[PDB]
């Protein structure tokens, strides 16, 4: 009712219309739709072709088009054209609420996140649950049970070792329990402090957020929803405009389509075991849960909780856990999502398509609506009568193939036979390319931050991890906090307390640490994995000490792109943000042939009982009659950023500059000098991977140079100077301080036939566990992988990457940039390497060099903001914003350049994808254009200031930019000091203590954290940098002190580009160098003359 | 004018209404004058002229291990049948009805001196079956490298020992040197017969090459584990006599026919045509090392011989590809007294399986996978070392060699002897061996060596001797090697990693062959004596290893290989668990059947001749070749690093991966929409399944269908030369049902085709809306056409809409309203858009359209009948007559007067 009020009210204030301009811009007439005076439809002949004599025009039936009443208020925000049909057009209709979606009160467009009247001091640990599962001491028994014998089977290798647990699952016959239950054994339970510690919207989201209108409301009410009118228009004739059929946009013929799984999204397909891992560990359960993306259910954050998650779960016997029952929140389509998926239209054949837009008509500080899938309306017996029906960009992308993107592999782009991979797109919009038509934009990987998982009792001291997988912290980096990761994500709880005490460093469920991963050896996996044979009822949770970094982690449990399609065993959430570039080359024909309404089947559906899940095959034959594997095959191809991969992507990532001052994130233009932060070239000190691990066969394997000299990059360990290559087993884990690990135990070691006894663990390990640890010779210490360096781009061109503070700027708590920071001791705490609570990959000082948060890199007066590593006492931290307030859905129009090249906006960044069409080896295929007014840059909303692109006669594209248009934050506090500032690129980072720092070998081992529940008091003068506006205050843009143009409206165009313009051909390929150093050298030699590299600051021309 | 095949023998002629032509259907086996004891195997139209591929099922060859004549047919027993090819022309005066033209005999290839003596001692291992095991594939692991060149118990010696046996450097001596042949599956000679048994672990059952042996007592032993119908067991043999018979081959009550007859038979069984010459070419099921060549002016008395594959020096690529392939026969100088091989002999890859046979432009497309082709010792003794046992290995690139698919094809790793084996690298294990050239972990030492595993003292007495297998898989070692190459897991571990190509396994071949080599194709054939050598130059071999997603546990291909992936469960053939999808109940041998090529519709830059594409399905993916019209030659890019362009594979989806392609019946293009179509029949399935259970899915057919994606060649001046292979797409296309017997599908028009398909033993009629290569089903249209009332096309319902839409028309007093008085006759009759306005239409389906066709039938009147669009895109009128006999549909003419005297 008040959404009908506000149309009747703005049906009086506001006026829209289309008009047409002739080929020389001159005005012809307007089309109001609010004013068209007994507008008809176009007469039409038996065959449907209307009636058209082309001086007297189109014949009309002198009756208004279907649904006039309701249609005539709405506004127009799209016109496309036929490519076939002359004289035809299609225009966009949505109701003025979705124009004016922001300007609406408060109480009714409400923010996920609330700050409070913050009469307790701010704290960003108050909405975060915290408090750490207890075991049970009425369930201790029914842990999984270690096997009794394990088999030999003629498997002489024999471990001393603990043998493995059983995981039997059988149907039996009973009803609703199974005769084995294994995977539901449920030994753990919430903690009880003042009530128990569990999610549960009813006590803490009192004030839900909920969206305008539920999906089924925007179907029902056909004047709230987008609808689109195919209209014949003619300039020179009488009856110059006539209209056709009028199809509203129905979101139920959207939801209808979507896969079945997504009626239960609390589940997955895994389910009881890691539903009851989540829960557990405070983590929400499922694969797109509204406790982490509340914008696409009715109920909002009413139903963000894993409570009632559609299969039986918590029952007081184990084994009645785990059947399929009634379902109350699935996926839909309300009103924010629906809006942002309303925009971008292109016409194909005889249908036309709704690609959704970027979001940004009701994108909001703290959420972030995006397009879900693709709308068509497919028009029949010449545009005569239409049908209406959307489908899910989730069974849409299911075809993505490693083979055919050029740029990154292994990305979180897959999904398999349940869906629950959901991406949604930013959609810069669709548009033929040449003769490639090509969706472009930003898209949301599966989550990569959340993929490890903690220990049961590691989640007072991992805050920011346990919120990032609990939704208060929507950010999709990856923080390094690997102290407390669990070994494997996926062991059941039934395994997490084989070993409560810890001094065995129980094989099955140990913290994850590279230092005691067992050997590969024959005898090694005969004794201990492959010994326990599996049966379809019976599953082992081997002994064999798996434990890797956060590569490995997610190279085994994130749903990375394979040669084959569905294939994507584990898929642990959805990004919130679009985290990732993304153009693709849509199948033209394949769209227009696909049938309106989706079949999917068995299947798609979960397994209905844990005695199928067991057994659950990960490919199924589609059952006959379905046809939902038809739609996978859309995506001809597609790419994500330059065609680059490994660690080259870090070293263009080192050579992009920062918008927000310009410097480049690398400081290579000048004995403790600025290092490079993604990069680790000339970073910390050669190291030989030919003594890491096994010490064999890898002269030859990893690097083709005759030296195969790694750079450890920052936060490197060595025993000294004179043996830098390769760590020799100093890193000794104790449980207590009760002595190293001790390796050479009878517990550590395995007996192959004969029995010749020998350590499992190896002798020498890489040499650094830092969050921008690089190896290509140690996948399981490896850091740096490819789902983070898209994230990494993404948000590196945005501006807007986090930096871990321990000091700001205030009286006797600054941080000195000399005198304190020493670029050469990085390996010692003097290097003020974090290493817990960093974003990953990054080095936090390089980055804070780049932001000027200390130094006059930024500023003219030294910030004295910064990162120490103290070493006399405990630390605390918090990551805080960049300064600029980009989010990255903040894209534009999608401009063709030419035949071959495309291009759109792109936050303070326009980016043209030169070699997506038609690659050419050698060329990073992206060319990168910033903007240059601060005032835009610095600006506290800036996309509020981009009006639009296109492409210019001349050839070059072009962006407007009205510095005037800027919407500043909606109150200015209203009256008090408001310590949370809500803002488009605000995060509620927790905070994270950790120990005191070595003075010498700071990071042989993973730098422990402690419990920073209560360290929140302590750290006012760095919580108060989370606000975006004190660190522009800080760095002296916080205010009109900007300067600059004042008004400074105009326009900007991106830099001239030639045919040599992209080429790195010199800077690849390897003669005595690897790949990624000889980039960097490269770059180097080229820091002065970005132009021709692609990179360059847009040409901007005022505009009165 | 549809021809489609009623049956084994029987062929119609259908009407674009899915309508049969009266007195069409033919016997078209007693037409050619052949016995009811042949069938028919493939047709083709070309230049509307009727080919068939006859073969027979009474067929018999025999195999001489002396003499000249040592193949010819078995005319003892009246089996002297020889396969047919025959021309026929709709000779009469319109209306189809087909006579004898030319008919061509193919005769069974004369043996050299040469060849016969590598075909004395050639064994062929018995067909892959439907119903394979992976462990009934495997084979026991044979002596390794220091076995049998060191010898046993020689031990820590290899690195000083190794260097006499010019083997210097080598790394691997616990190499495998192939698997023995005491077991597994059933191998066999020319002049015997396999076995209807199959051993379900190869290591431990079956007895091999043994046939003395398996006939004495193993043969009873699996009589009794596996009867034929259950009362059987089956804990260690399989019976799999019906799905030996269901993919072609025959049988003597119950024990097959010779494997001469059987190779023949088998080879007999696709056709290819040209303005030229006629190839003829095996079937995918079982390997075939010949193929004739016909000549269309060939006297109708003559013979016309096949030509050996082992004398088609087909161009694998690189030079070092081919080598590799050749160097795996066997051993070069065997000279012991009479042991010969196919690579002693100097010949090439005799064996191929070949997917299809199709042409275009006058130019003949083939491809199919590499048959595997190795050494065996056959000594049988004191004794070799390597005795019983087969010589075969990997040949995977190693790790080391430099990036680039023409560096990775051309590394020597195991050019000449097993090199690869289990290895550990740092934190994962690469079962390829990490180096190469002369590269090892402390720099270098030296070129790596490799050498045939045969010990040189015993050089004078090891006798050694080719074999064939059944599947691309060249050594079947039960080893993780072998595993990894066959599931194409091999991944190089540099940043820009790579798939190392397995150059002697999985192999995949393909190529076009022009009329200028098919003469020497002839030559060869009919050479006298010794054999003569055929080159074909527009070819190449790419290795296209079975999906890894078929083997359960395999989750995914990198690199960096999980630890569990190093266990006994996943290593070896025997324990690897299959879950292929696509109807084999293997997932260790890849396979391909249905090559069809095609012209590109689409335009092309003025002067430059129409592409044309080519589409072979294969195990989880579609394969598409691409070709250069300009020079009629696979494409082809200046930059070698990129892998050779003419060859794009494209994976599959579940919907594609259960459409079994042991069904495969036709496939057929659209020539004017540029869309193939691959229609599968269930009822090609056998019987029983290989525990001779009843196979309870044997009704149903599906149809998918490839359509062409990515940039083709000669769109734009900016197109003339690409980097990128042009690759083909596959989508379950909507024609698919479980529960009826389907007869043949009609590529109606470009917006429709109609299916044929029996469910109660009657004909039945459904047509599909053809979406730009989807299909889906339109009901109120294909009851409409189904009720032709018994007639040849349907009946206008006068009185309800139906095909062919309703017409009204306008009443003779329109004349007067729009003044038409004045006109006269004639003028009328020369503006057929005037005579629109007579008569309004209701199409029924889109872009349907009707017209009138008026005649004079006075001064002042004048007769008109309407004139139709009918779904196949055709006017249909009274004057409608297909192939001669009228339809008369009786549509509704008109008659109207009123016309003045001017």
């Amino acid at each position: 009712k008040y959404l009908n009020a506000v149309e009747k009210y703005l049906d009086g204030q506001q006026n829209f219309a289309i008009r047409r301009y002739d080929n020389n811009g001159r005005a012809l007439y307007d089309i109001n739709l609010a004013k068209m005076e007994n507008p008809s439809t176009v007469q039409r002949g038996l065959n449907g072709e209307p009636i058209f004599d082309p001086f007297k025009g189109f014949g009309l039936t002198g009756n208004a088009p279907t649904d006039w009443n309701e249609i005539k208020g709405k506004v127009p925000v799209e016109v496309v054209q036929s490519p076939h049909s002359p004289n035809l057009y299609f225009v966009l209709l949505v109701p003025k609420v979705a124009l004016e979606y922001h300007n609406l009160n408060n109480q009714v467009v409400k923010e996920s996140l609330e700050v409070k009247a913050t009469q307790s001091s701010f704290n960003p640990t108050q909405r975060l649950q915290k408090d750490s599962p207890v075991k049970d001491s009425s369930k201790q028994g029914e842990k999984l049970s270690e096997t009794t014998a394990s088999s030999m089977s003629s498997g002489m290798a024999t471990s001393t070792r603990a043998k493995a647990l059983k995981v039997e699952v059988e149907r039996g016959s009973q009803s609703d329990s199974l005769l084995k239950n294994d995977f539901a054994k449920k030994p753990l339970k919430h903690k009880n402090s003042s009530g128990e510690v569990k999610l549960e919207a009813e006590k803490e989201f009192t004030e839900a957020w909920k969206p305008l209108l539920t999906t089924d409301q925007i179907a029902r009410e056909k004047g709230m929803g987008a609808t689109v009118v195919s209209f014949y228009d003619a300039p020179y004739s009488e009856n110059h405009t006539a209209f056709g059929l009028v199809d509203h946009i129905d979101p139920k013929k959207m939801v209808e389509n979507y896969p079945p799984s997504w009626k239960t999204p609390k589940w997955n397909h895994h389910g009881i075991w890691d539903y009851n891992a989540r829960n557990l560990l405070l983590q929400t359960t499922g694969f797109f849960n509204p406790r982490r993306h509340p914008e696409w259910f009715d109920e909002g954050q009413a139903k963000a909780d894993n409570t009632s998650p559609g299969f039986k779960v918590g029952d007081t016997d184990h084994k009645k856990d785990g059947f399929k029952k009634n379902s109350s929140s699935p996926i839909a389509l309300p009103f924010e999502a629906y809006f942002a998926n309303i925009g971008n239209m292109v016409a194909i054949g005889n249908s036309v398509f709704i690609f959704g837009g970027n979001g940004h008509a009701t994108k909001m500080f703290t959420t972030n609506p995006l397009s879900i899938g693709v709308f068509r309306i497919k028009y029949t017996d010449n545009f005569s009568k239409s049908s209406v029906t959307g489908w899910p960009y989730a069974v849409l992308f299911g075809g993505l193939i490693n083979p055919q993107t050029n740029g990154l592999k292994d990305l979180p782009l897959g999904t398999n036979r349940w869906f629950e991979y959901v991406p949604r797109m930013a959609v810069s919009g669709v548009k033929w390319v040449g003769n490639q038509l090509v969706l472009a934009g930003t898209l949301t990987m599966g989550d990569t931050a959340t993929v490890p998982r903690l220990k049961y009792d590691q989640l007072e001291k991992h805050l920011n991890l346990v919120a990032q997988g609990q939704g208060l912290l929507r950010e999709d980096l990856q923080i390094f906090t690997p102290y407390g990761w669990a070994n494997r994500p996926d062991i059941p709880v039934g395994a997490w307390l084989q070993d409560e005490m810890g001094s065995k460093f129980g094989p099955h469920y140990f913290l994850n640490n590279p230092d005691i991963q067992d050997n590969v050896n024959n005898d090694t996996v005969e004794a201990l994995i492959s010994s326990y044979k599996n049966t379809d009822k019976l599953k082992h949770v081997y002994p064999y000490r798996y434990s890797g970094l956060y590569a490995w982690q997610l190279f085994n449990w994130s749903n990375k792109l394979t040669n084959t399609p569905l294939s994507a065993n584990f898929v642990n959430e959805n990004s919130y943000a679009p985290n990732s570039l993304f153009a693709a080359i849509l199948n033209e024909d394949l769209l227009t042939g696909l049938s309106d309404k989706i079949f999917y089947g068995k299947e798609n559906e979960f397994a209905e009982n844990e005695a199928d899940r067991f057994n659950q095959l990960l490919s199924l034959n589609p059952n006959p009659n379905t046809n939902w594997a038809r739609y996978l095959n859309v995506v001809q191809r597609f790419t994500t950023g330059p065609n680059l991969d490994s660690s080259t992507f870090d070293q263009f990532l080192d050579f992009l500059p920062w918008i927000g001052n310009g410097k480049p994130f690398s400081n290579s233009p000048s004995s403790s000098t600025p290092l490079p932060t993604f990069s680790n070239i000339n970073v910390g000190v050669k190291s030989m991977i030919t003594q890491h691990l096994n010490k064999e066969n890898t002269r030859w394997v990893f690097i083709p140079n005759f030296s195969p000299d790694i750079w450890t990059g920052a936060g490197y360990r060595v025993q000294s100077a004179n043996q830098k290559n390769g760590i020799p087993f100093e890193q000794v884990k104790p449980s207590n301080n009760s002595t190293p690990f001790d390796p050479n135990s009878d517990d550590n070691k395995v007996t192959p036939s004969g029995g010749s006894s020998k350590p499992t663990t190896y002798p020498a390990l890489p040499n650094s566990i830092s969050p921008t640890s690089d190896w290509i010779n140690a996948l399981t210490f490896t850091n740096k992988n490819n789902p983070q360096r898209n994230q990494l781009l993404l948000r590196s061109l945005l501006g807007t990457i986090p930096v871990l503070i321990n000091k700001s700027g205030d009286s006797n708590d600054q941080f000195n940039k000399d005198s304190e920071q020493k670029w050469d001791k990085t390996e010692t705490n003097e290097g003020n390497l974090p290493g817990f609570g960093e974003v990953n990959g990054l080095y936090n000082a390089a980055l804070l060099h780049t932001y000027g948060f200390f130094g006059t890199n930024t500023n003219s007066t030294d910030p004295k903001i910064g990162f120490k590593a103290d070493s006399s006492s405990s630390s605390s931290s918090t990551l805080v914003g960049s300064g600029l307030n980009w989010t990255s859905q903040d894209v534009g129009n999608l401009v063709v350049i030419n035949d071959t090249s495309f291009g759109f906006q792109l936050g303070g960044w326009f980016i043209t994808f030169t070699d997506f069409i038609r690659p050419r080896t050698g060329y990073l295929g992206i060319t990168l254009s910033s903007l240059q007014d601060q005032t835009i840059i610095w600006a506290d909303q800036p996309w509020t200031s981009f009006k639009g692109s296109y492409l210019d006669s001349d050839g070059t594209p072009k962006s407007l930019w009205d510095p005037t248009a800027l919407k500043s934050l909606p109150n200015s506090s209203t009256t008090y000091d408001t310590n949370p500032t809500l803002s488009p690129s605000f995060q509620l980072y927790q905070p994270n203590k950790v120990k005191a720092y070595q003075t010498t070998n700071t990071y042989n081992k993973l730098i422990e954290p402690v419990d920073a529940t209560s360290a929140a008091t302590n750290m006012t003068s760095l919580l108060k940098l989370l606000t975006t506006k004190n660190i522009k205050a800080k760095l002296g843009k916080g205010t009109a002190s900007s300067q600059g143009n004042n008004n400074g409206g105009g326009v900007s165009q991106t830099i001239n580009t030639i045919t040599t313009t992209g080429n790195i051909s010199e800077g690849l390929k390897e003669e005595t160098s690897i790949q990624a150093e000889t980039l960097k050298k490269f770059f180097d030699s080229k820091q002065n003359n970005k132009s021709e590299i692609g990179i360059g600051d847009s040409t901007f021309t005022k505009m009165d | 004018t549809f021809l489609v095949k009623e049956d084994s023998k029987n062929v119609t002629a259908y009407t674009p209404f899915a309508t049969p032509i009266t007195d069409s259907k033919s016997d078209l086996v007693s037409l050619a004058q052949l016995d009811s004891s042949y069938q028919i195997a493939d047709q083709t139209i070309h230049n509307t002229n009727l080919f068939v591929l006859f073969k027979s099922r009474d067929v018999k060859v025999k195999y001489e291990s002396s003499g000249s004549n040592n193949i010819s047919f078995d005319s003892t027993s009246q089996g002297e049948k020889p396969s047919y090819v025959v021309e026929f022309t709709n000779s009469t005066n319109i209306g189809i009805k087909w006579t004898m033209v030319k008919k061509y005999q193919l005769d069974v290839p004369n043996v050299s001196s040469d060849m016969n003596q590598v075909l004395k001692n050639l064994i062929l291992e018995q067909p892959l079956t439907k119903y394979t095991l992976n462990s009934s594939l495997a084979k026991e692991k044979g002596k390794t490298q220091r076995e049998v060149h060191l010898g046993s118990g020689q031990a820590n010696q290899w690195t000083s020992q190794r260097n006499q046996h010019d083997l210097n450097n080598n790394p691997s001596p616990n190499a495998s040197t192939g698997f023995k042949l005491t077991t597994g599956n059933a191998y066999r000679k020319l002049s015997e017969s396999w076995p209807i048994y199959e051993p379900i672990d190869g290591t431990k059952q079956g007895k091999g090459k043994d046939s003395s042996g398996w006939s004495s007592t193993e043969e009873n032993e699996a009589k009794n584990d596996a009867p034929s119908v259950s009362s059987g067991t089956f804990n260690k043999y399989l019976n799999t006599k019906q799905a030996l018979e269901s993919i072609g081959i025959l049988f003597d009550d119950q024990t097959p026919r010779n494997v001469i007859t059987q190779l023949y038979y088998a080879s007999t069984s696709k056709l290819a045509v040209t303005n030229n010459h006629i190839v003829v070419m095996g079937n995918s099921f079982l390997p075939s090392m010949w193929y004739w060549v016909v000549e269309r002016s060939a006297q109708e008395n003559a013979s016309n011989k096949p030509t050996w594959f082992a004398n088609t020096n087909l161009d694998w690529g690189e030079d070092k590809q081919k080598q590799f392939v050749e160097n795996q026969l066997g051993y070069k100088e065997t000279t012991s007294t009479n042991s010969h091989n196919f690579h002693s002999k100097s010949f090439t890859q005799p064996a191929y399986l070949i997917s299809g046979i199709d042409s275009v432009n006058d130019q003949i497309i083939f491809s199919g996978f590499k048959a595997g082709s190795v050494g065996y010792d056959s000594s049988s003794s004191s004794s070799s070392s390597t005795k019983d046992q087969a010589l075969a290995w990997s040949t995977t690139t190693s790790l080391d060699s430099k990036t680039g698919y023409k560096d990775l094809v051309t590394n020597d790793t195991g050019l000449n002897g097993p090199i690869n084996g289990s290895f550990s690298i740092q934190d994962t294990f690469s079962f390829v061996v990490p180096y190469s050239g002369n590269h090892t972990n402390n720099g270098t030492t030296g070129p790596i060596k490799t050498a045939y595993p045969v010990k040189k003292d015993q050089k004078s007495t090891v006798k050694i001797n080719s074999l064939i297998n059944a599947t691309p898989l060249n050594s079947y070692g039960d080893e993780g090697i072998g595993v990894f190459d066959a599931l194409g897991l091999n991944y190089n571990f540099k940043s820009n990693q790579e798939r190392l190509p397995s150059r002697t396994d999985q192999i995949f071949v393909y190529g076009i062959v022009s009329p200028n080599e098919l003469r020497s194709a002839k030559s060869s054939a009919d050479s006298t004596g010794s054999d003569t050598k055929v080159n074909w130059s527009n070819t190449q071999s790419r290795y296209l290893p079975v999906p890894y997603n078929y083997s359960e546990g395999i989750i995914d291909a990198d690199g960096f290989k999980r630890p569990e992936n190093r266990g006994a469960s996943v290593t070896t053939f025997s324990g690897l668990k299959s879950i292929a999808p696509d109807g084999f109940a293997n997932s260790i041998a890849n396979f391909s059947v249905g090559l069809k090529a095609g012209i590109d519709p689409n335009p092309v830059m003025s002067g430059k001749k129409a592409n044309y594409g080519a589409v072979v399905l294969t195990r989880g993916g579609v394969v598409r070749l691409n070709f250069n019209p300009g020079n009629d030659s696979l494409l082809s890019t200046t930059d070698n690093n990129i892998a050779p362009i003419s060859f794009s594979f494209t994976p599959f989806t579940a919907a594609e991966s259960a459409v079994d392609l042991t069904t495969f019946k036709e496939v057929t293009y659209n020539q004017e929409s540029g869309l193939w179509s691959y229609i599968f029949d269930s009822s090609l399935k056998p019987s029983h399944d290989g525990k001779q259970t009843p196979v309870t899915d044997n009704m149903g057919f599906s149809v998918i269908t490839v359509s062409r994606t990515g940039i083709e060649l000669n769109q734009d001046q900016a197109t003339t030369t690409l980097d990128v292979a042009p690759s083909a797409l596959a989508v379950q296309s909507g024609i698919q049902s479980t529960t009826q017997t389907l007869t043949g599908v009609l590529p109606l028009s470009e917006e429709f085709s109609a299916v044929i398909a029996k469910d109660s033993d009657q004909n039945k009629i459904d047509i599909y809306k053809n979406n730009n290569g989807l299909f889906e089903i339109d009901t109120q249209l294909s009851n409409s056409v189904a009720t032709n009332n018994g007639g040849l096309a349907p009946s206008y319902t006068e009185n309800r809409v139906d095909a062919w839409g309703k017409v009204e028309f306008a009443d003779n007093s329109v004349l007067q309203a729009r003044n038409l008085v004045d006109k006269t006759v004639d003028e009328i009759i020369n503006t057929p858009e005037i005579l629109n306005s007579f008569f309004r239409f209701t199409p029924a389906f889109e872009d349907q359209k009707a017209t009138l066709v008026a005649t004079k039938q006075s001064d002042t009147s004048l007769s008109v009948s309407p004139r139709i669009q009918f779904l196949d895109g055709n006017f249909y009128d009274l004057n409608s007559t297909i192939a001669g006999v009228p339809l008369n549909i009786g549509f509704p003419s008109r008659v109207f007067a009123g016309f003045a005297a001017l």
